[PDB]
């Protein structure tokens, strides 16, 4: 007790070193996920530029396509299998590593590995979120800065660790409450206290938030308008929509472990059988960046549509099954690049899909198919990776629908608990429970 | 919150007519707008409704374009066609907004309601008489005035005295239809000292003629 | 689609009294809401929800029931309630109304006030030649009006029409219009209105004299 | 050890289905005793303001009757507290801390009725005193109620249900589920130990409250301040200014709680008489202002709107800023129950607005509009007096539901905590448990 | 988007006028609106500014009441009084919506704006003259044609040739005012083998005097 | 309030060009914006926040600048870029603008098409004589026009009108117009309009003789 009393009245005592520290991570974080955003806007461009100059001759650009993403996905799995191995796939397992000290924070090779590589997968076409690459990117921004200042201690290398994370997330989807309940709820060491500054977490946020702003205000990542509200009475079929997530999370994550493995086979590890077969996986991406855009890509630019309602019921399960295919092979394949967001858009279109038929089926409930596409496009994140706090934040910070906050807090709770009911486990803490005893092993 | 519906009156048989609602007051969009018409006598019987993008647009059990409901969230207008109009069709029209409690929905607000007439006479304006009391009135305390408006088609014919400014004491008479034309009288008690010494003006409104007559009562020269 | 029945079609009682309208499903609803329409005017969301009262309706109205049986109530009638309730529901679609229950207050006699008046100057200047008798703010509603042209009993021509009893003061009030042609109505000169009611063995007549 | 994590993330967020039906029936009882709570307060303000009208006449017998109420139903309060649950005193959020570290007991059987029928003396006679207080509480001791009903051992039951009632009982108040979860994580959790709560599991009941308070809130928020305009990046270092304001204030505002909380003390020394007779006089001038000055008495929600529509004078909002410093002091110092998070929303809108309203006629280039700066403050004294900001900024996020003023209310709440911590304040609730925590051992 | 202002015109000196901006294309509100005006041959400048709420707004520099910037989102429309006006009030006026990147403000969208005319002089039709070559021309390959359109008043004509399907080889100068009245001509040049073999006629437009005027140009005999 | 001069009032650059007009302002000031303003047409949010293009601006153009300086430019200035450029604060209030750079499409000299008109008969009929003369697409726009009656000069009575520069040729059009009384121009029998321009030493007339 008399401890306690000591520590009550020294609670929130952040050492300023650690503070301005802080700051200047999530400055650079948030410097860098603009460069890396703005890196693979560019190549995106790029590849289309190709395509209209062999617009004509379908067989031709169909080539160019693939050959195009082909290309820039093999320099990014080499830049990785090459020179930063723990800088394929997402990051955020092995930052989470780092978190509890049982992994390195290679900066010098991961930095510029997950940076370009991803620039690679991204720029490409892949079905790869950018919260992967910034928030590993994040990370080692804050280890660099606490080796660079020789910053000493505990709370210093696992809170600028942290708050690199956090505002990594935040100048992926500016979402700064989303980076901050991120790191409290899921990087976060999650069996023991730790020495993490939440205020510090917060000003690295707020510093890449602030530098996100400043190079993409006026357009929002995600603009579904405001949508209609949800009486009590509609509330039981987003039970039913979290049920049907929290069944498909876990089945999801068997998927994605079970395709790394499947995929690992392929190329048994050589990085030349590797880089080939992201070459190819890349070329397909980029393939269908242009016979079926709603199959590739990061998927950002289907959630508008889908929450509008403006794809056919048919169009929906093709766009989810052609993704849920196309982000297995894409992020199980090991490239550089988050499964994150790819699970917002598959969260969406099966929300979309779930509401199209409440509508049809309960027309008294003056449904609107979007608040489901909604209601779900954080449910993914909810069932599979297991953090929906953070998944029902970061959704309402992009979509701005806060009337839909029940519905959203029903799903996705309904799907942690589906998921916990079925064997599921925190994708990202399978990942790195993978990693950690294949090492010990 | 405001909901003026218009655009009713008379329309022939196997005719279509298109009824309009303005509103104001509230965020037009946000709304499900919904029409809903009482036959004469009758009950009330839900026509459809709209949400607000006009993604969906539910109907009672019709028939083809029997009803085309839509709308204009530019003009804040919410509108109801309807084709091939027979007797049924013949009733008030009010728009009403839609929300709900629990969730189990209710119609908000309603307008005052357009009326549709299905017949195949003439659309006619009314004429108003003065109704005076005689030359040899005993002007008793109270002093009852009113106006005759006969010979219109179809309904309604809205009367109010002296701009509404003298609602009390007034009395609109049901009209009564004969030989296809309406009629009815609008009586009006004031103080026998607010009369003559002062105007008593009996306004009627004739919508579907686009007729509005003041009709000034005068003592019986 | 669900068929809503409302109990009384149309009921009486005198202010003061508990009164109840039912309103029966032909299947299962749930949260009906019910709606006031007074004579003249657009009906009023009045209670929804099956028994949530509209902000703006006095305390005296109470809705409940539940299933196949719901009932608007209203522990103490006001006079001014006097309207059509209508109920509705939506737990189904598409909505449905019911029937109507249409309240009507039970006062004390209330005799009318008649007045007579002679066609218009301008009518005359058509051909026509309405004579209009008022009949206001009498109770009950029977009445009868009888015409007497120079003495003589009238019949034809006469039209009649009631009000709907009044919000605020219950009383009904009517008119009595004799129709006839210029030519026809010149030919006589004593044109008398008479009213039979309740409040009277003796009718009350009023009349005017072309002359 | 790395052989222990693998084990353990191989097993991470597996909660015993048992803590998760109990975190449900708990958030349901905490959200049904909240709605309850708010009803009676509600009832109660109503029953007073209606004697306001059969003394409408009389002023002096008004401005008595006004009074009478508030102190009679005041002492009401103060003595169901002094006498039968003195921990049922103040907020109870620090209180329901220390349960959280198990260092200070939960005993719901005393203050249930206690905190309940209290507070509805105190809220409802137009103190100075938010509801999270008694409903936080009573959600904690809801959650202990259960545990005990149901003998449901071990520390994550415990520690789960006791958080989700807290955290409902949050949600419940302010009809903001993530506030609640957010203030059980980053507020009310043991502040320096791991601890066995289940996020779902509060989660769930937060969720079950809040669908309790909609049951019966429905159509009608808190504080509708309707969409204010969007901030400018050249207009966010204006936010800072803003926060480093509050951040000053906050400890200073903290020093005048504790101080008068010890200062009031002197009045009654302990003595259950005097004090119940000063909460009656306390209690009896919130309910005169309650008629004379408003804006200085009652919860604060209602001036919220107003304020950050700009439709108080600069004078008014100064007036009313330190009436309400005066008047919140007074109530929850003087051990009334009731909250004191409420009021402090109150006071951040008055300031944030002043400081908006300055701002304004400063940098017309900037296009402002006080009320941007109204709800950036008004969750920044949460922030530099009680150092919880995220709750804060979460909790006005979804009750103005403005997230276009994210940056500016995350700016300035952390501008605030940045400068209550550079100016040596301290957390209040604990610095509050840190007082009851010590005067439990001095004593010895 | 689309801002249309109008009500600009002729005032006479101390007189007051009423602009008006009908603003589509995008919610109203959220939009702080911006009066500019551009005095004949010169810069821009700024009137006035009003928020979405009508909570403020401020003015350039200038005579306490001189201005009256007003708005009414419900009509979308935008309103700008002038009082006193004197001849420095002559301009073209723009209602433009208001916005900002890193927050310095700039004028987003420009309506196509009003002219308005400060003057005493009184409203004048033109006299159309046609300018035939002389009798005495070199009808070389290209001929040069034109018409004479003076004595009007105010601005603006608008002059076409035959109907605008001549377009080419048009010249309108701008008019030159002297004694209160305008005057300007119009030259269009076309092949020798277009005219006189073909009718080319000059087309004049002074909506302000209601005057609508074709003039036929043929050879001088 | 903030003064802004831009440099070049008037400038002329042929197509394919790297152009350059700045923007002074008399305080400080930060992230001005540039308008483009083509004749007849309201002016355009062309450049704002000092470098940033708005959407549909073609890459030619840019800006930058800082504390009292700043400039517009144009890498290869196409012809649909001859307009009026206004710079624009905000930075202070009120917001002030530049006087304005009008951006010229310089080109090949031209020697202009003069041709002179003798009054309409119809004038004549109305005691006006307005003997009007055209010069016609030349350039550079500096330009003289001397009327001469009867071999004698004249400069009374006399206006000029310039047209802005053409879109379709990039010349310069202006129109002198003598007018006299009916009875002054028939005492006279010469009347010859002289242009001097840069296209020639020697002047180019054009006259008529009324007999
Ligand atoms: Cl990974
Ligand atoms: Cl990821
Ligand atoms: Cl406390
Ligand atoms: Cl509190």
């Amino acid at each position: 007790r008399r401890q306690l009393i000591r520590q009550l009245l020294e609670r929130d005592k952040t050492p300023l070193a650690i503070l301005f520290m802080a700051a200047v991570v999530g400055t650079l974080v948030g410097l860098a996920a603009v460069a890396f955003d703005k890196g693979v806007a560019w190549l995106q461009n790029q590849r289309m530029g190709a395509l209209v100059h062999t617009a004509d001759n379908y067989p031709l650009l169909l080539t160019v396509a693939f050959l195009c993403s082909a290309v820039l996905a093999m320099f990014g799995y080499f830049l990785v299998r090459k020179y930063a191995p723990e800088a394929g796939g997402s990051g955020i397992p092995e930052i989470e590593g780092a978190l509890e000290d049982q992994r390195p924070v290679r900066w010098w090779r991961v930095l510029p590995v997950k940076f370009f590589g991803g620039l690679g997968t991204l720029g490409g076409g892949m079905v790869l979120g950018r919260e992967g690459p910034t928030v590993q990117i994040g990370g080692n921004i804050g280890r660099m800065v606490l080796d660079i200042f020789r910053l000493k201690g505990d709370e210093a290398r696992h809170t600028l660790l942290a708050t690199g994370a956090a505002a990594g997330l935040a100048a992926a989807f500016n979402a700064p409450l989303a980076g901050i309940l991120f790191i409290i709820e899921e990087m976060r060491p999650q069996f023991r206290y730790t020495l993490i500054s939440i205020k510090a977490v917060f000003i690295g946020v707020i510093m890449s938030t602030i530098m996100y702003r400043i190079f993409n205000h006026e357009v929002a990542l995600i603009d579904v308008g405001k949508l209609s509200d949800a009486p009590l009475n509609t509330l039981w079929l987003y039970l039913i929509l979290g049920i049907i997530f929290g069944i498909f999370g876990p089945i999801f994550n068997k998927w994605v472990l079970g395709m790394q493995d499947l995929l690992h086979r392929v190329h048994g590890g050589n990085i030349t059988k590797w880089v080939l077969m992201g070459g190819a996986i890349g070329g397909l991406c980029g393939l269908l960046g242009f016979v079926a855009p709603a199959t590739s890509g990061g998927g950002f630019n289907l959630i508008p549509i889908a929450t509008a309602g403006n794809f056919s019921m048919g169009m929906l399960v093709f766009i989810f099954v052609a993704r849920v295919i196309t982000t297995l092979l894409c992020f199980s394949s090991g490239a550089p690049g988050g499964i994150f967001a790819p699970m917002l858009a598959l969260g969406t279109v099966l929300g979309t899909a779930f509401g199209m038929v409440a509508v049809e089926l309960f027309p008294q409930y003056h449904l609107e198919a979007g608040t489901f596409a909604i209601a779900g496009m954080g449910a993914l994140l909810a069932a599979s990776i297991r953090a929906p706090l953070t998944g029902i934040i970061l959704v309402l910070e992009m979509t701005d629908n806060y009337q839909l906050i029940l519905p959203m807090i029903i799903t996705g709770l309904g799907a942690t608990l589906l998921a916990q009911f079925t064997g599921g486990k925190p994708l990202y803490s399978a990942i790195l429970a993978r990693t950690l005893a294949k090492q010990e092993a | 919150v405001r909901l003026l519906e218009s655009g009713g009156g008379l329309v022939q048989p196997g005719g279509s007519l298109k009824l309009s609602c303005a509103a104001s007051g509230f965020d037009y969009s946000r709304y499900w707008m919904s029409w809903v018409r009482q036959a004469p006598g009758k009950g009330l019987k839900w026509i459809g409704e709209i949400n607000p993008v006009s993604s969906t647009i539910n109907y009672t059990p019709s028939l083809k374009d029997k009803f085309i409901i839509s709308r204009d969230n530019a003009k804040d207008t919410l509108y109801l066609q309807i084709s091939k109009v027979r007797s049924e069709d013949t009733a008030l029209y009010y728009c009403a907004r839609l929300y709900y409690g629990y969730g189990y929905w209710y119609f908000d607000v309603w307008g005052a309601g357009t009326t549709v007439t299905v017949s195949s006479a003439k659309t006619t304006p009314p004429s108003v008489y003065p109704l005076a009391p005689g030359s040899a009135a005993a002007a008793a305390s109270m002093v009852t005035l009113g106006c005759l408006v006969k010979g219109y088609f179809p309904e309604p014919v809205t009367v109010t005295w002296n701009s509404g400014s003298l609602a009390a004491g007034v009395h609109t008479f049901p009209a009564v239809l004969q030989a296809a034309l309406y009629t009815l009288s609008s009586s009006v008690t004031v103080p026998s000292s607010s009369w003559p010494s002062e105007t008593v003006t009996c306004n009627v409104a004739h919508p579907a003629s686009s007729t509005k007559v003041d009709k000034k009562i005068v003592p019986r020269a | 689609d669900i068929v809503l029945t409302q109990s009384p079609a149309i009921m009486s009682a005198a202010p003061g009294d508990k009164v109840t309208m039912t309103c029966s499903a032909s299947s299962s609803v749930s949260y009906i809401h019910w709606y006031q329409q007074k004579s003249g005017t657009s009906p009023k969301r009045w209670i929804y929800d099956t028994s949530k009262l509209t902000s703006g309706v006095p305390v005296r109205f109470s809705g409940s029931g539940s299933g196949t049986s719901y009932s608007l109530t209203i522990n103490t009638m006001e006079a001014e309630d006097a309207a059509t309730y209508y109920c509705q529901q939506w737990s189904s679609h598409p909505q449905t109304f019911g029937g109507g229950t249409k309240l009507e207050i039970l006062r004390a006699d209330a005799a009318p006030t008649v007045s007579i008046f002679p066609p218009s100057s301008e009518q005359l200047t058509s051909g026509g030649a309405s004579v209009v008798c008022f009949l206001n703010n009498f109770y009950p509603k029977d009445i009868n009006v009888k015409w007497k042209i120079d003495g003589s009993e009238r019949q034809n021509g006469v039209l009649n029409s009631w009000t709907d009893q009044d919000s605020k003061d219950s009383t009904y009030s009517m008119s009595s219009t004799l129709t006839l042609t210029k030519d026809e109505y010149e030919r006589h000169n004593s044109y008398t209105c008479e009213a039979t009611h309740k409040t009277s063995t003796s009718p009350i007549v009023k009349s005017f004299n072309r002359a």
